């Protein structure tokens, strides 16, 4: 009857789905390696997908996934055991040499442009005519560490243009340079701004940009990066 | 096996209990203290369930029913074939979900990202405990708690639900299916908007956020946003399910009577509560 | 640990008028006004709206059908305000009785009136699908959000105008009223020999829980890792970076298996349009080819 029929079709196009959909991601991070970066025997059931090509829009050109896969960096890691499935240990510093929650990844160093090929990110001073419209504005409060010490001063908010939201504060240190700070890792009081992530002695440390009205995806990601590491590897120097 | 950018962030530490000991993956798996407790609850928990299935003489994944005790045993204990097993389970099951959370946080401190993911589920755990712990034991009765049973459970939303009249008549049940029936609605537009962005007329370049704003603002004058939509998706599906204990945790507790009845608060109000014609006089 | 549920300052700079591409800007409204309100969660632009020819046929195809009701409801109140706030809830524009069957000849008083409604909102809804996919390709985007929003039109069709066709009468359709549609939804179910039984809305179900469980997931991950920019889903998806891999590896070490930036949207459309698309099928078979789903149940055919 039409109804059984109706079901049983259905079941069949749903396995087929979830098959096109495992395979759709599995255009990233795959194959499976073993933890030498070799090739794993045992890949699961699913073939990798035939690959698709993005157009970049502003002549940066195409990406094709599947496509090959390198770190195009080097991993300060060694491992801890004789056998797979144990951590592998930072070699170095892992907030220098960007491993475990200090993971940067090699993006292009580009900025992202908006629509009209601008720049996505600039600091607000360059930002014809973003102000702060809510909210404490935090330009001018001092910048705490986790150790309760003053690392710096914010000095600058940089904005997204078209989703017009703060993306960093720019920060001036006890030397005269600035760093960026996510926004997303920060708690804007009335009085200062608290960074439980780094101590004041870390923030000499934040990864520093090539030019000082944009930063490219490349720097994002180690600043990003340099700062969630602090969580775990600043934890001997924050207090309560 | 590795996913091909994976070696870097299996570095060591993250754990809440245990130091080093139980820091180590299984194939793609962490495993950690609470990847140890859950193995441990969800294994005793089926062994128990296979045990139930036997003194109810079927194999049969439609029939198998674990039931609650029966509501003359109140909050007590029971014999194991007469309420006991269903209750052991029920705390090896709480045990199995806790783990779970607990485990989401330590690979949430392994990778440096925030705790939103086991906060969220904490939110699904609660709705559980509504019905086989909170409203249970206000009502003074695990007999009053749902079956586990494939058939059986859908058996017991039917005759809870009738017992109050038509059950649509819950006002904190008419919130929670608006948040439902909402982040549906989200997740279809919030999945679309991004792949049709990606994935443009054939020959032309991927659009930016600017084209999904502007889509947004073109259609219906008001764009959420890229952190919006992710923040609206997170609260309609969360307020949907904490509704959802709500309008459980208020019916057989502060209200037992048809909930068709509860809206003569409204009707009977003295303002308008005698004036001839409408529907209700 | 600050969590970005809300943001700590807001920025604003001069009002956006949007990308062009092939737009006719003409049909453009100006910004309307900001809310520091709305810009706490999401943006605080309203506007602008674009309206062309359809979005004004929709739009007063749409309040049409809203007055249509509505001064039927003033008729039921014997057009007193104080009557028609106390009985807003009970108040309900039926369909035709039965014998009037697929016929446009009832009068007003008895489901014609249901009719007019009807007919308004079956233009509202479609010059509105026509409008999504339409500012869609202006943009030069692909037509996801129009193919998305006809699995929702699916069971809206189904149930007020394919089954209704197919049962042979305008009464089986679905009464203009609030209380009114929650007792059609009740009664259908109980005529049916109880819809748990009916195995696509037993789909249906599913899939409303896993459109909740997987926005829950996705909606929290996106805010874990929004300190790596990962609400920048294009972006990461044309150039991954640690946001994309910390999201795809908290899952790969929870449960096994992952998906990536741009895969995590097609989960996403699925798990959501599935819910309507079994809904339908659900509620087309009930009454036309299955009589009481508990009996069915029994032979399974
Ligand atoms: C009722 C109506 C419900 C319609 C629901 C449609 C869901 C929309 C999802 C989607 O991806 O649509 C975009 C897709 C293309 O969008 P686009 O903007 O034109 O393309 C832009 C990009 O270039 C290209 O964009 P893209 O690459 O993102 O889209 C490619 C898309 C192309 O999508 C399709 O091919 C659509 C698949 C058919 C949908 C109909 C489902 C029917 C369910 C049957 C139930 C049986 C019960 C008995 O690929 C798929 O998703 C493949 C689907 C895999 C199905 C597995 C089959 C299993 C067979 C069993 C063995 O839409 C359609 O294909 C139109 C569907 C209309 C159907 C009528
Ligand atoms: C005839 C029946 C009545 C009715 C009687 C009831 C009764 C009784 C109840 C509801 C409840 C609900 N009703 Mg009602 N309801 C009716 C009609 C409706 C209609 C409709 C369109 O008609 C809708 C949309 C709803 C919708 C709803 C929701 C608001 C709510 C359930 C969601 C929830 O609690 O999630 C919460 C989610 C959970 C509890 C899941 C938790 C999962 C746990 C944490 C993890 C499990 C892990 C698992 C074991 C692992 C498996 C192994 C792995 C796969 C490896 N009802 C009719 C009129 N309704 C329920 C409610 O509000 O509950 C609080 C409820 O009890
Ligand atoms: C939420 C309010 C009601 C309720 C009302 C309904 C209604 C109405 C329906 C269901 C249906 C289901 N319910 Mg229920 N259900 C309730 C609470 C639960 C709990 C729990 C709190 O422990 C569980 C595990 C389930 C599980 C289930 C599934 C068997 C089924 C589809 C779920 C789904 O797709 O979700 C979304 C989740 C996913 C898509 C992720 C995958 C989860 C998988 C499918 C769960 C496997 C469960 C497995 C059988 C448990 C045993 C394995 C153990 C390891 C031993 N329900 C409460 C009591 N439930 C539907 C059905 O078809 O029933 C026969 C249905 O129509
Ligand atoms: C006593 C009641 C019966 C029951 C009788 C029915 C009947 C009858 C139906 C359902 C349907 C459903 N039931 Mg049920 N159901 C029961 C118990 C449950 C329980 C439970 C026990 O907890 C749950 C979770 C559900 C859940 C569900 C959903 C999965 C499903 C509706 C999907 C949907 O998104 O529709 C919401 C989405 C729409 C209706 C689409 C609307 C799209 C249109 C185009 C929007 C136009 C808007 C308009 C222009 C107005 C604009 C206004 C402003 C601009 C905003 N039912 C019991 C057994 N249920 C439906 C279904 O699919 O059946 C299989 C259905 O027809
Ligand atoms: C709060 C919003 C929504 C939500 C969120 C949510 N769920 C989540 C998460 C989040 C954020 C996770 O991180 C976690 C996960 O891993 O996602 C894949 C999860 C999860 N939600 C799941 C299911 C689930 N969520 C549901 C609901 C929801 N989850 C909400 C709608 C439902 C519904 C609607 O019913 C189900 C079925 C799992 C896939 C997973 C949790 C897995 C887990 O806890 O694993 C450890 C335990 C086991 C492996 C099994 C133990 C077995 C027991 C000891 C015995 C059986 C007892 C049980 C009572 C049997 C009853 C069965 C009968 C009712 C049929
Ligand atoms: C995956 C299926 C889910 C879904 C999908 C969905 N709905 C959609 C879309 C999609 C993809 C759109 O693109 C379209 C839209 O424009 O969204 C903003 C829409 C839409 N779904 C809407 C409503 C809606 N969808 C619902 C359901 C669902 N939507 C499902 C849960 C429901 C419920 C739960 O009943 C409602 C009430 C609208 C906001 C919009 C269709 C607008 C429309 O047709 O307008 C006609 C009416 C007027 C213009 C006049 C209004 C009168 C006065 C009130 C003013
Ligand atoms: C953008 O970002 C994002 C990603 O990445 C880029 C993602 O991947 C995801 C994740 C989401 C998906 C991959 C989409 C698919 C997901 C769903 C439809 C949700 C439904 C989930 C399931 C059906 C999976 C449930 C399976 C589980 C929980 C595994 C249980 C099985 C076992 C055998 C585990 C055993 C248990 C223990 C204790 C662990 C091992 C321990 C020992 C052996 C000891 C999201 C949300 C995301 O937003
Ligand atoms: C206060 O006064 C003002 C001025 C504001 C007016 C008052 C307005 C009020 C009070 C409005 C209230 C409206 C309410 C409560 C509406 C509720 C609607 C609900 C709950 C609808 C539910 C379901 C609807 C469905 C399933 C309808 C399906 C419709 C169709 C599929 C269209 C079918 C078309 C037909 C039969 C006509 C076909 C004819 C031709 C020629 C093609
Ligand atoms: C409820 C449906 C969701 C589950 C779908 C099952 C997909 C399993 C994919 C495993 C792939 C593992 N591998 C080897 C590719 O990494
Ligand atoms: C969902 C749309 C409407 C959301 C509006 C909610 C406003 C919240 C305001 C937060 C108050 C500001 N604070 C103290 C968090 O910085
Ligand atoms: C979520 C609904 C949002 C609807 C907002 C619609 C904004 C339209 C702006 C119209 C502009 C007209 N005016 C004179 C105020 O500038
Ligand atoms: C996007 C694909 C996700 C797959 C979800 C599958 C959930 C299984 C639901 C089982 C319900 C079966 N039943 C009883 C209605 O026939
Ligand atoms: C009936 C729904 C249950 C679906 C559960 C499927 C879980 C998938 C686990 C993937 C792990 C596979 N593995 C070990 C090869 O990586
Ligand atoms: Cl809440
Ligand atoms: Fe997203």
């Amino acid at each position: 009857d039409l109804a059984s029929l109706a079901i049983y079709s259905f079941w069949i196009f749903l396995a087929g789905l979830i098959y096109y959909l495992q395979t759709e991601n599995m255009r990233e991070g795959y194959p499976l390696e073993n933890e030498d970066g070799t090739p794993a025997a045992n890949q699961g059931p699913f073939p990798l997908p035939k690959p698709k090509t993005f157009i970049l829009p502003h002549g940066r050109g195409t990406l094709t996934v599947p496509g090959p896969e390198s770190e195009d960096r080097p991993i300060a890691l060694a491992r801890t055991a004789v056998s797979e499935g144990f951590p592998h240990a930072p070699t170095g510093d892992p907030m220098k040499d960007g491993v475990g929650p200090a993971s940067w990844v090699a993006r292009r160093d580009l900025p992202e442009l908006d629509g009209h090929g601008h720049n996505k990110i600039k600091p607000m001073k360059a930002a014809a005519g973003f102000h702060v419209s809510a909210g404490k504005n935090p330009i001018g409060l001092p910048v705490r560490g986790c150790d309760l010490e003053i690392a710096g001063k914010v000095v600058d908010i940089w904005v997204d243009i078209p989703e017009q939201m703060a993306r960093f504060l720019e920060v001036e240190l006890k030397d005269g340079s600035t760093r960026l700070l996510p926004m997303q890792m920060v708690k804007v009081q009335s009085n200062r701004v608290h960074v439980n992530a780094l101590s004041s002695d870390l923030f000499a440390g934040i990864p520093t940009i090539k030019s000082p009205t944009e930063v490219t995806l490349l720097e994002e990601d180690k600043i990003c990066g340099y700062v969630a590491g602090g969580l775990m590897y600043a934890a001997p120097k924050r207090k309560s | 096996a590795l996913l091909s950018f994976e070696r870097k962030y299996r570095v060591p530490g993250g754990t809440l209990v245990g130091g080093n000991l139980f820091d180590f993956w299984v194939g793609p798996f962490y495993v950690g203290f609470f990847g140890v407790a859950t193995f441990f609850f969800a294994a005793l928990g089926i062994i128990l369930i296979a045990w139930s299935a036997v003194l109810q003489g079927t194999w049969n994944p439609q029939l198998i029913s674990v039931y609650p005790p029966a509501l003359e045993y109140g909050l007590g204990g029971a014999p194991l074939a007469k309420g006991g097993l269903w209750q052991i389970i029920t705390i090896c099951a709480t045990g199995a979900f806790v783990s779970w959370a607990l485990r989401e946080v330590e690979i949430c401190r392994k990778l440096g990202i925030g705790y939103h993911i086991p906060f969220a589920f904490a939110f699904a755990i609660l709705a559980y405990l509504t019905l086989v712990l909170f409203r249970p034991v206000m009502m003074g009765a695990w007999g009053y708690a749902f079956p586990y049973g494939i058939w059986t459970h859908l058996d017991w939303v039917s005759n809870t639900g009738y017992t109050y009249g038509n059950f649509h008549y819950n006002p904190a049940h008419m919130i929670a299916i608006s948040f439902f029936f909402t982040n549906a609605l989200a997740l279809a537009l919030h999945g679309a908007l991004v792949l049709s962005a990606a994935n443009p007329e054939k020959g032309k370049e991927m659009r930016t956020p600017d084209h999904e704003d502007t889509f947004f603002r073109d259609l219906v004058g008001y764009s959420i946003g890229t952190l919006g939509i992710h923040r609206l998706g997170l609260l309609l599906s969360l307020s949907a399910v904490f509704f959802s204990a709500l309008c459980m945790i208020i019916t057989g507790t502060i209200w037992f009577d048809q909930w068709v009845d509860w809206w003569q608060w409204w009707v009977k109000l003295p303002w308008w509560a005698n004036i001839p014609g409408g529907i209700n006089g | 640990e600050y969590q970005n549920i809300f943001s700590q300052v807001q920025v604003r700079g001069p009002a956006d008028l949007g990308m062009t591409e092939d737009v006719n800007l003409a049909n453009r409204s100006g910004v309307g006004p900001f809310s520091t309100l709305l810009g706490w969660f999401g943006n605080a632009q309203l506007g602008p709206i674009y309206l062309g020819s359809l979005g004004v046929l929709s739009l007063f195809s749409g309040l049409m059908w809203f007055f249509t009701i509505g001064i039927w409801f003033w008729y039921q109140a014997g057009w007193n305000p104080a009557v028609f706030l106390r009985d807003l809830f009970f108040f309900s524009l039926e369909p035709p009785a039965p014998e009037y069957g697929l016929s446009f000849a009832a009068p007003l008083k008895e489901g014609g009136l249901w009719l007019i409604a009807s007919f308004f909102m079956f233009v509202a809804v479609w010059s509105w699908w026509g409008r999504t996919y339409l500012r869609a390709q202006a943009l030069g985007m692909g037509k996801h959000t129009a193919w998305a929003f006809l699995s929702a039109i699916w069971l809206w069709m189904v149930l007020g105008f394919i089954r209704p066709i197919l049962m042979g009468s305008w009464s089986e359709a679905v009464p203009y009223g609030i209380f009114s549609h929650l007792d059609w939804t009740n009664n259908f179910s109980l005529v049916h020999g109880n819809l748990f039984y009916n195995p696509f809305h037993g789909l249906s179900i599913a899939f409303l829980y896993g459109s909740a469980l997987l926005f829950a997931m996705h909606g929290a991950t996106i805010l874990a890792v929004s300190r790596f920019g990962g609400e920048r889903e294009l972006e990461q998806i044309a150039d991954r970076g640690t946001a994309a891999e910390r999201a795809a590896l908290f899952w790969r070490w929870t449960m096994g298996f992952n998906a990536t930036m741009e895969g995590i949207h097609r989960w996403a459309i699925w798990m959501a349009v599935l819910v309507t698309l079994t809904g339908g099928i659900g509620i087309l078979l009930s009454g036309t080819v299955v009589d009481n789903w508990y009996v069915w149940g029994q032979n399974h055919g």
